[PDB]
């Protein structure tokens, strides 16, 4: 292996205005995406989830 | 503390309404539930 | 037994913690790490207060081991007095990145 | 422009992710426990998992490649770490107080003694001994590993962290093995249950433990390491001692003199 | 960075008293109700 | 003889609030001695004591519970 | 204590390499010398129904809900005993 | 029991519970004192245009208000202690009888002789006869001779209870797996009621205890009677 | 952009903002289900007809109001809000991890609100206690939603405290000492250790009681060797902490309140009011067993609680009269702040002091699980902690917002809650000693004059709380901006103007090393 780490630096210091979490590049939004997809799609689940024990299935 | 005069003057008329509201968002509600107590507990 | 590979802060270190490193070895203090140490604090040898605007807030610790900090804006302008103890402080504004 | 040496980080998405992973894993345990539906527990895991990679990364990036790491944000991440390990050693000490509580006054149930009418102990001197030499050899070889990365020795750093690592799963494995041939389970009554739930944790700490090295392992390889500014590294050995001590603990509590 | 002062640094608009009063009656409001309802709720299964 | 019991007396051994292992240890005792007896061919009402005082200490769910343990050779303690 | 051994002239690198593999790896060599010797599958106990083990308040959220998560047919018995 | 619009303690019924009373009397004179103190000495330091705002010494009057506090803490603690080891005192009963938390009654064992045992429900409302007390009537009674010192072991067969009456000053929780001991010893013959004192389920509010403290010759009667 | 800003921030203000509007909703459901409990204690009989369910509202009006309602405001909202300000700090150490320690608090409220609306809920008592609390007498999810609730408040606020002891300690001005820093930042970075060290206690409880309730272990189990009361140990070695915990930071903005309108530069005794602090802290880890005095203790180690118990006053009694001390000749200021101040000062004392009665296991005998109790805690804690939140929030509100209250209609709502929460809670003082155990739904009829007037007050108080918004609103509506803001040498957190930039102190302060 080599030191690629300049590299790295100055790409993530790159005056583009973008948020940390973005500034790598279009994966950051992809992987974005699903976390936030699963965990509002997943929240929806267990809201359903709750309504339904909510009531006696006798 | 002192502070600049209200910007936007809220008149006694308009704090009674303000008030009234503010209780029967509270007092409505629970009143309801209330109310209709006895239509719950054996129904 | 032993060998190298292993990057120094002088070779990669970057940012802010860069600056810092580099400032703190021409004995500088840009980013407020370091304690100001008093002068006399009389009207001919006031405390010089650094700034980047034309105002910056000074804490007063009138005596030593008082518990209670005064805290007002110090602006540029003519030197101001503790409200306190009325000791002296100067407004020396701007730079810091060149 | 800021005239301070502390970072302000910017707006981030991963404490709301976190969050709500947090409420699908518990959420999801619940309709495990309950509902028999592990679907729940999974997108939670899952999103928990995405959380702390995206969020470590992001420090990561922080500070290896945008430099926002000055001395004064490393020391408070010093602090944030000692205290965080603190709080874990309290969460242990509420086992360790259980374990003790009930070896000490063996209810009538059990028979009045301890251990247990019908328990029989593993042998301190076999695995757990063995587990013991192996977690106690890896706290030598870190320190190795510590001094190499000081001095700027990058293969034996590598070399010591990887040693390291494998003793850890070493342990782990051993520890999975003991588990299985083990005669008793945590249904057991007292015994089985603080038996299980505190070797247990303990044993989920070294997975965390192992993770966190080897996470050290792969930045070190891609040299985000400089031999002064390692604290990534740092805390790693710090939590890898917690755990190497709570194992002491466990070891001569309830494998040794709970026998 | 984002909008500052007086009326600015708060997630709900304060630009109009009534809607401001809306919202404030539904915000309150909801979370006073709440037990209520959870009280009612389990009347009503059994 | 050399009885005339009101109630279990005072132990030293167990002199605070938590009876449990008082009761127990009678309940024991008294099932140790019964077995001694009736083993090398002796009188049981030797074991009299310890009946007394278990019967009058213990729980008669517990007792019922122990006894039926030993009959399912269940029993944790050695008896 | 002081162990038994000496250096401390200066602690470094190439000392805790030499305690890596000078003290540290040969102990988990004798102690995995040990183990894999005093192993060997021991004769499982009678069973005994004993009412203070094997506890069910509630079945296990896996499986039948009658065995324990790392079960070993082997050495673990059921409720009602050990398994065919 | 209590009467309506009481405000104190109710009548002790034992010797204890009298002592009891009197620390109390001790203890809350006391809290009147301070709490009226610190009322007042607000009121004085809002009551005067007379201002003193520069930097007062504190390294004196800490004495006073360490030292003072301190002391009326070891003038509550005396009383407070001698009365808890009494309680304590070695005092060989005449006759031991136990108790079961069960939900939502419960069951008592007087074993020491006999094996006798019963159930102690409360009277529901519908069914309580005429002078009779809502929630507090049981249709089994705990009969135990007065002037005696007996012995209470306390437990329960499923959640936790508490074993609680007021007028002898006695409590104690119904633990499962658990045999807890405390005595009683009435100065007089009556009835005395208690509730559950630990939450042990929907009933808990349900679930009283009532005492009737006869000579021992009628207790002797009822327990025959009663096997 | 909005989102970016209320559901990504990393500014402690805007932080603290969430938290004062989480806590100020917990604290309106955390009322409705008080006045569910009065009302059903309002007459004789039964209104609810249902003992769970009241068993369920009791449990849950105690989980909100001290985990949703108090810890939120305090240390979240206060907390947050205020001490980077009074160190001249930019923000919170760990800005980002802040942000999740607040996110976590409405997951951990869903937990809740969904352990009552599933089977018939938990109505175990927020002590939550096996076997009552076990899968046989609470067989169902309720229990455990409700212990999930609970790791997720506790995650939050163990996080909380490694923020805010590391930005105490490592972010002041490099001239600034720990005795320079003001007494509310001591309460909160005091606060916090208790939070760090009991917390992960109460955890390792639940977690066990989860087990034993999911995985079939026997903690507190007799049946395998358990035993309920470990988990009373383990609760309590935890409850006590909380109860100084939901206290010690209100300590602090009473003295602020105080040496602020009292008109003076500095707190009576500034080195005292840290000693005393430090000292409750230490000590109210050693007295846990107070809770346990009739689950039939040794007789010596109900002697040693007692006494180790009573302590705790000669530092509280310090601080006590430091604030009188701090009143003392000052330029009294009779603002709505000041009063709240006053009202905490005497009812905290009030509440302390039955503690005081309570200390004595002998006593406690017969007052342990009843309405005195009940009393007590309601007096220091209720009273105690809502008074100096609401002291610390009219004082604050125009910092936060840049507007002006209507002073006398806060001084109104100071009136009509003093009279409510005494009316409220005194006579139950009586209700205790005359022996009317603590969770009941019913009680015999010599309790019905107490219980009925105490219920009567319960309602004041709910008027004082649909004041207290509707004035809220009227500060929002009106639209005073603040001008002039006194003895800001002494308070720097008013320094920044009101309200302050999103980011201050991007400059910091200058303070003399001499
Ligand atoms: C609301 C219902 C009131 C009912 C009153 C009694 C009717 C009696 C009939 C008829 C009266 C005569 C016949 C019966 C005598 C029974 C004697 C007994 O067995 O004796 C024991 C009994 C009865 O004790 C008494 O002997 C009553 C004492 C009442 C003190 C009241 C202070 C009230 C202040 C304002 C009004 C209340 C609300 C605000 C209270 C604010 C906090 C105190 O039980 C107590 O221990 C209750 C109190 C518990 C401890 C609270 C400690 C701190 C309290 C106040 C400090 C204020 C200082 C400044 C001075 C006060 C400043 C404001
Ligand atoms: C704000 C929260 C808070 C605070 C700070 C306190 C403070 C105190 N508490 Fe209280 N307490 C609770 C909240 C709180 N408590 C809660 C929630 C419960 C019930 C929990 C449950 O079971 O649900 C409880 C329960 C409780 C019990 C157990 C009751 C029982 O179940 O039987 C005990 C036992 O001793 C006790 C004692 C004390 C004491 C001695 C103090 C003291 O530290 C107070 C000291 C202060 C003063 C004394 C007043 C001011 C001082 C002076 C003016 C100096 C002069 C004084 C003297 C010389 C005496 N508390
Ligand atoms: C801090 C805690 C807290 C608070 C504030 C309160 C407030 C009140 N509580 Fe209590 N309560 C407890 C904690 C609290 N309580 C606890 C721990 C228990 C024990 C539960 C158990 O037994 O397990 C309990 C038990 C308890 C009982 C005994 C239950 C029983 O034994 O059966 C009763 C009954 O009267 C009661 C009543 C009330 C009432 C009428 C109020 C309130 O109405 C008093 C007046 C208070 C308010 C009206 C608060 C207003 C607050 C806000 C509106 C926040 C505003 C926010 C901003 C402005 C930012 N509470
Ligand atoms: C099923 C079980 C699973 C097993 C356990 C699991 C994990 C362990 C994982 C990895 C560790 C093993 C070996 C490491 C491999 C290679 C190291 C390469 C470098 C090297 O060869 O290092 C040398 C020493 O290593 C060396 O003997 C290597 C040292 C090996 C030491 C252990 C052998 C013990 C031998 C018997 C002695 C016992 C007697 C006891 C005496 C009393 C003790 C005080 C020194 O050389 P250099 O010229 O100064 O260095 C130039 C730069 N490298
Ligand atoms: C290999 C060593 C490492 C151990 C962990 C590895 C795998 C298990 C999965 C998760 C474990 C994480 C923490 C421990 C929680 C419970 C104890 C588990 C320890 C363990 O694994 O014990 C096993 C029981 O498994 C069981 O029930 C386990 C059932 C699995 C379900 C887990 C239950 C989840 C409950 C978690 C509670 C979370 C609360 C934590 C809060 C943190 C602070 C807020 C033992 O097996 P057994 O057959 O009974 O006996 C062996 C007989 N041959
Ligand atoms: C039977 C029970 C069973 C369970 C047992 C389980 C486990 C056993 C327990 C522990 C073993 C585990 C791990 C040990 C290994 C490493 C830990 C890390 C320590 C380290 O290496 O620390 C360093 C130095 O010491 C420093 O921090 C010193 C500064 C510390 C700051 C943090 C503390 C602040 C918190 C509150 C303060 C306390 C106040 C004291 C006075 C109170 C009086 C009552 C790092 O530097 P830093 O932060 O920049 O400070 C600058 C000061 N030099
Ligand atoms: C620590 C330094 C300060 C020193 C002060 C001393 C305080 C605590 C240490 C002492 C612990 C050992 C004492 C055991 C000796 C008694 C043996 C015993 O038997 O005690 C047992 C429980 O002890 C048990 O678990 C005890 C379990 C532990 C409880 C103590 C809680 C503190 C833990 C938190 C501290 C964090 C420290 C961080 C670690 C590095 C059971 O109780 P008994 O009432 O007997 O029931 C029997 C009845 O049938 C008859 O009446
Ligand atoms: C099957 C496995 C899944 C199990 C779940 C948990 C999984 C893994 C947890 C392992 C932890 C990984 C954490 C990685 C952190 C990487 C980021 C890092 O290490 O970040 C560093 C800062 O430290 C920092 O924030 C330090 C950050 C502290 C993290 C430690 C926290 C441990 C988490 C434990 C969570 C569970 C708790 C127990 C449950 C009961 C960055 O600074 P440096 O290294 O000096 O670099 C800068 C130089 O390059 C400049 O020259
Ligand atoms: C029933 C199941 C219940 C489950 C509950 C699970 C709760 C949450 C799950 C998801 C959480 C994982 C997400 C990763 C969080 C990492 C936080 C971290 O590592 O936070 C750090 C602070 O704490 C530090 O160092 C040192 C502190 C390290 C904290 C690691 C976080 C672990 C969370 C678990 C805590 C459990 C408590 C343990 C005791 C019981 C960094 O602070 P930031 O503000 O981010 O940035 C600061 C910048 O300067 C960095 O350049
Ligand atoms: C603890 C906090 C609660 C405090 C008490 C609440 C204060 C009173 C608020 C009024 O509440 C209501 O008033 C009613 C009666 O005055 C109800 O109407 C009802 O009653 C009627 C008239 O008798 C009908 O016309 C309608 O059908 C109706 O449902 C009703 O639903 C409810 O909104
Ligand atoms: C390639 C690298 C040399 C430095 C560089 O990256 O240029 C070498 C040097 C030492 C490291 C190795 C160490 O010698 C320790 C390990 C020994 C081997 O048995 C397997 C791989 C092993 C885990 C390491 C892999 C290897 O790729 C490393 C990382
Ligand atoms: C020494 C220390 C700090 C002094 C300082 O450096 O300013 C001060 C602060 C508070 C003081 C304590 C508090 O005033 C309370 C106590 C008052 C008594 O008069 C003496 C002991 C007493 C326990 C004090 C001891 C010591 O003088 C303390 C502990
Ligand atoms: C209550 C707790 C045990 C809890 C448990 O059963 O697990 C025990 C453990 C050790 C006990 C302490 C120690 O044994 C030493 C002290 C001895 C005295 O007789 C009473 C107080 C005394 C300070 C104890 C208080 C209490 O009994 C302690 C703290
Ligand atoms: Cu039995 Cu309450
Ligand atoms: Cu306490
Ligand atoms: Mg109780
Ligand atoms: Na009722
Ligand atoms: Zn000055
Ligand atoms: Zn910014
Ligand atoms: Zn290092």
């Amino acid at each position: 292996f080599e030191n690629r780490v300049a590299e790295k630096q100055k790409l993530f210091q790159e005056d583009n205005g973008l948020p940390v979490h973005l500034k790598g590049g279009a994966t950051d939004n992809i992987l974005y995406r699903v976390t936030m997809t699963l965990c509002l799609g997943g929240t929806l689940y267990s809201l359903y989830c709750l309504g339904w024990a909510s009531f006696p299935h006798k | 503390i002192t502070a600049k005069p209200a910007k936007t003057p809220t008149s006694p008329k308009e704090q009674a309404i303000g008030l009234s509201v503010t209780f029967l968002s509270f007092l409505l509600p629970a009143g309801w539930v209330l109310y209709h107590l006895d239509n719950y507990k054996k129904s | 037994a032993s060998g190298g590979g292993v990057p120094t802060d002088e070779e990669q270190a970057t940012g802010l913690e860069r600056e810092v490193m580099l400032a703190a070895r021409k004995g500088q203090d840009p980013y407020n790490i370091l304690a100001p140490k008093a002068t006399s604090g009389t009207k001919e040898d006031p405390n010089l207060v650094p700034s980047i605007t034309n105002k910056r807030i000074v804490g007063c610790i009138c005596e030593e081991d008082n518990s209670t900090v005064i805290w007002f804006w110090l602006h540029k302008g003519e030197a101001q007095r503790c409200p306190s103890c009325g000791t002296h402080y100067k407004l020396v504004p701007h730079q810091l990145a060149h | 422009h800021q005239t301070h040496a502390y970072h302000m980080v910017n707006p981030s998405p991963w404490p709301l992710t976190g969050a709500l992973s947090a409420l699908l894993m518990t959420s999801g345990l619940t309709m495990w426990f309950h509902f028999n539906s592990m679907t729940l527990l999974m997108i939670g895991l899952t999103t928990n998992m995405l959380t702390m990679y995206q969020w470590w990364r992001d420090v990561i990036r922080e500070s290896t490649f945008q430099g926002h790491h000055t001395p004064a944000v490393q020391k408070g991440l010093r602090y944030g770490m000692i205290l965080f390990i603190i709080s874990e050693v309290l969460f242990f000490t509420g086992f360790f107080w259980a374990f003790y509580h009930s070896s000490l006054a063996p209810t009538p149930e059990l028979g009045g003694c301890w251990p247990p009418t019908g328990i029989h102990p593993l042998n301190p001197l076999e695995v757990p001994l063995l587990n013991t030499s192996v977690l106690l050899a890896s706290g030598v070889s870190i320190t190795w590993a510590h001094h190499s990365l000081m001095e700027g020795d990058r293969k034996h750093m590598l070399q010591a962290l990887f040693i390291t690592i494998t003793l850890g799963v070493y342990f782990t494995l051993l520890q999975a093995s003991e588990y299985y041939e083990a005669p008793f389970t945590i249904s057991d009554g007292v015994y089985g249950s603080t038996f299980f739930v505190a070797t247990g944790f303990h044993g989920l700490h070294v997975i965390i433990g192992s993770t966190f090295l080897i996470v050290c392992f792969f930045r070190q390889l891609k040299f985000h390491f400089t031999s002064n500014h390692h604290f990534g590294f740092e805390a790693a050995a710090w939590y890898w001692h917690f755990v190497d001590v709570v194992w002491l603990f466990l070891y001569v509590s309830i494998y040794w003199w709970g026998s | 960075h984002y909008e500052e002062g007086p009326g600015k640094n708060i997630p709900f608009s304060v630009e109009n008293k009534w809607r401001l009063l809306a919202m404030m009656t539904l915000f309150f409001g909801s979370g006073f109700a709440a037990p209520f309802f959870i009280v009612r709720h389990q009347l009503l299964k059994k | 003889k050399i009885k005339n019991y009101q109630t279990a007396p005072f132990d030293s051994r167990f002199p605070n609030q938590n009876q449990t292992r008082n009761c127990w240890q009678n309940y024991l005792d008294f099932h140790r001695c019964e077995k001694a007896m009736t083993a090398k061919g002796g009188d049981v009402s030797v074991c009299e004591w310890y009946r007394r005082v278990y019967k009058s200490l213990c729980p008669i769910s517990w007792v019922s519970t122990w006894d039926d343990r030993r009959a399912e050779g269940t029993f944790p303690g050695k008896i | 204590a002081s162990a038994a051994k000496g250096d401390h002239g200066g602690t470094g690198a190439r000392t805790w390499r030499f305690l890596t593999f000078g003290l540290a790896l040969p102990s988990v060599a004798l102690c995995t010398l040990n183990s894999w010797l005093h192993s060997g599958h021991r004769e499982r106990p009678a069973f005994i129904p004993y009412h203070h083990l094997r506890i069910r308040t509630k079945p296990f959220s896996w499986g039948d809900g009658n065995h324990t998560f790392f079960h070993n047919p082997r050495v673990n018995p059921l409720p009602t005993g050990y398994e065919k | 029991m209590a009467y309506p619009m009481q405000l104190g303690f109710q009548d002790a019924t034992s010797p204890i519970m009298e002592e009891l009373l009197h620390f109390h009397d001790h203890t809350l004179m006391i809290v009147f004192l301070i709490s009226s103190l610190v009322l007042y000495i607000i009121s004085l330091m809002l009551t005067t245009k007379l201002t003193h705002t520069s930097t007062m010494d504190a390294q004196e009057v800490e004495t006073i208000w360490t030292i003072l506090p301190a002391i009326i803490l070891i003038l509550i603690a005396l009383p407070s202690l001698r009365i808890l080891y009494m309680m304590d005192e070695i005092n060989n009963p005449s006759l031991t009888v136990k108790t079961m938390g069960h939900q939502w009654y419960w069951s008592y064992e007087y074993t020491d002789y006999e094996d006798l045992s019963f159930d102690s429900y409360m009277i529901p409302t519908s069914e309580l006869k005429p002078g009779e007390l809502r929630l507090l009537e049981v249709d089994n009674r705990v009969v135990l001779p007065m002037e005696m010192t007996i012995r209470m072991l306390v437990s329960s067969e499923d959640v936790l209870h508490s074993w609680a009456v007021p007028s002898l000053g006695l409590k104690t929780d119904a633990i499962p797996g658990r045999l807890n001991q405390t005595t009683l010893m009435s100065s007089r013959p009556g009835l005395y009621y208690g509730q559950c004192s630990e939450i042990c389920g929907s009933n808990h509010s349900f679930m009283p205890i009532v005492l009737e403290l006869v000579p021992l010759k009628y207790f002797e009667k009822w327990s025959a009677s009663m096997l | 952009m909005f989102i970016n800003r209320w559901l990504f921030s990393t500014n402690h203000k805007d932080i603290g903002t969430l938290y004062l509007l989480f806590g100020a909703w917990a604290g309106m459901v955390g009322t409705a289900l008080s006045l569910l409990i009065r009302a059903e204690l309002g007459q004789p009989g039964t209104l609810l007809g249902d003992d769970q369910i009241y068993n369920v509202v009791v449990t849950a009006h105690a989980f909100v109001m001290i985990f949703f309602m108090v810890m939120p405001i305090m240390i979240g909202g206060f907390g947050n809000w205020l001490v980077p300000l009074m160190i001249g700090a930019p923000d919170m150490a760990f800005p980002r991890m802040n942000n999740m320690s607040f996110w976590l608090l409405p997951p951990s409220f869903l937990l809740l609100l969904a352990s009552s609306m599933v089977e018939a809920g938990a109505g175990t008592g927020w002590t939550v206690y096996p076997p009552l609390a076990g899968n046989l007498a609470h067989a169902g999810a309720s229990v455990d939603l409700t212990i999930f609730s609970l790791h997720l408040a506790g995650v939050s606020s163990i996080l909380g405290a490694i923020n805010f002891i590391t930005t105490i300690i490592n972010m002041k001005p490099p001239a600034m000492s720990q005795y320079q820093t003001p007494l509310f930042v001591w309460s909160v970075m005091i606060t916090a250790v208790l939070l760090l060290l009991s917390l992960p206690v109460l955890a390792a409880g639940i977690t066990m009681l989860l087990t034993d309730r999911n995985l079939n272990t026997t903690f507190f189990d007799p049946a395998g060797g358990g035993d309920p009361i470990l988990y009373q140990h383990l609760f309590w070695f935890f409850g006590h902490p909380e109860v100084y915990i939901l206290i010690l930071p209100g300590f602090g903005m009473i003295s602020h309140i105080v040496t602020y309108y009292s008109g003076k530069k500095e707190p009576f005794g500034y080195m005292g009011m840290v000693w005393a602090m430090m000292s409750i802290g230490f000590l109210g880890f050693i007295v846990w067993a107070h809770h346990m005095f009739t689950v039939g203790m040794d007789v010596d180690t109900r002697a040693y609680f007692t006494s180790a118990t009573m302590i705790i006053a000669i530092p509280t009694g310090v601080k006590v009269f430091s604030w009188l001390a701090t009143l003392h000749g000052g330029n009294i200021k009779w603002s709505p702040a000041m009063m709240w101040a006053l009202g905490f000062i005497f009812l905290f004392t009030v509440g302390g002091l039955t503690g005081i009665v309570l200390a004595n296991s002998s006593l406690d005998i017969v007052l342990h699980d009843t309405y005195y109790v009940v009393a007590h805690f309601h007096y220091v804690l209720s009273m105690g902690a809502v008074f100096a939140i609401m002291g610390g929030f009219v004082h604050w509100f125009p910092l936060f917002s840049g507007y002006t209250l209507n002073d006398t209609w806060a001084k109104i709502h100071f009136a009509i809650m003093f009279v409510g929460v005494n009316m409220t809670f005194f006579p139950q003082h009586f209700l205790g000693l005359s022996g009317m155990p603590r969770r009941y739904s019913d009680y015999p009829d010599a309790y019905t004059m107490w219980n009925t007037i105490s219920s009567m007050g319960s309602f004041i108080s709910l008027t004082a709380v649909m004041l207290m918004v509707f004035i809220i609103w009227e500060a929002f509506a009106s639209k005073r901006e603040v001008l002039t803001v006194d003895l800001t040498t002494t308070n720097l957190e008013w320094l920044n103007g009101c309200p302050p930039p999103y980011h201050t102190f991007e400059e910091p302060t200058y303070v003399n090393l001499k």
